[PDB]
């Protein structure tokens, strides 16, 4: 929702997430993408434990 | 015994460090650093082009 | 530069965690500084930290001094007197902590 605000599509390729857009992704949007990726990995580990 | 307990806390602080590295501010700093490097590279090869 | 940034952020975060422990254990300043450096290097390089290699070896429990530590060693062998540095053999390689 916060990515399409800047005009980007959140493509989910397996476990990985990418932003497909007409231009380069913003720094904060890339930071949020990396944050949710790391959080998803941490949440999988937390689910296991 | 208090020193042993404190060291146990410090050894568990590895997970705290990992979560900090998954936090917002650190990832913003990381993405800004990578954006600066990527912008420098892009300027370099576009000057070459 | 990413390694430097992770190192700096880890050191800044661990400073506020180690200052209370630096004040509570001023005698352990060197060991606590070494442990903080190890934590920062783990945060930077991702090298895993073995807890058994950085735990403080509490040799014997504290004694109240009344009665004092009274140790009768009927068999004055070298290991039972001076202790022993145990070793672990992993895949044929000797190592211990």
């Amino acid at each position: 929702r916060e990515a399409q605000e800047a005009g980007f599509a959140l493509s989910t390729n397996g476990e990985r997430l990418e932003l497909t857009g007409p231009g380069p992704v913003p720094a904060e949007l890339s930071a949020r993408l990396e944050e949710v990726t790391l959080g998803s990995l941490a949440a999988s580990a937390e689910l296991e434990v | 015994i208090h020193l042993a307990e404190a060291v146990e806390g410090l050894l568990l602080e590895v997970n705290r460090l990992d979560e900090l590295f998954r936090q917002g501010s650190f990832l913003r700093e990381k993405t800004q650093l990578e954006a600066r490097f990527k912008e420098a590279r892009e300027q370099q090869l576009e000057a070459l082009r | 530069a990413l390694r430097r940034l992770r190192r700096d952020w880890a050191l800044h975060y661990l400073n506020n965690r180690f200052e209370p422990l630096f004040q509570r254990f001023p005698q352990a300043r060197a060991y606590l500084e070494a442990l903080r450096a190890r934590l920062a290097r783990y945060a930077e390089t991702g090298e895993p930290l073995d807890p058994a290699q950085w735990r403080p070896n509490l040799l014997t429990s504290s004694s109240s001094g009344t009665p004092p530590p009274i140790v009768y060693e009927p068999y004055a062998t070298a290991p039972r007197l001076f202790g022993r540095l145990d070793y672990l053999v992993d895949r044929g390689v000797w190592s211990t902590n």
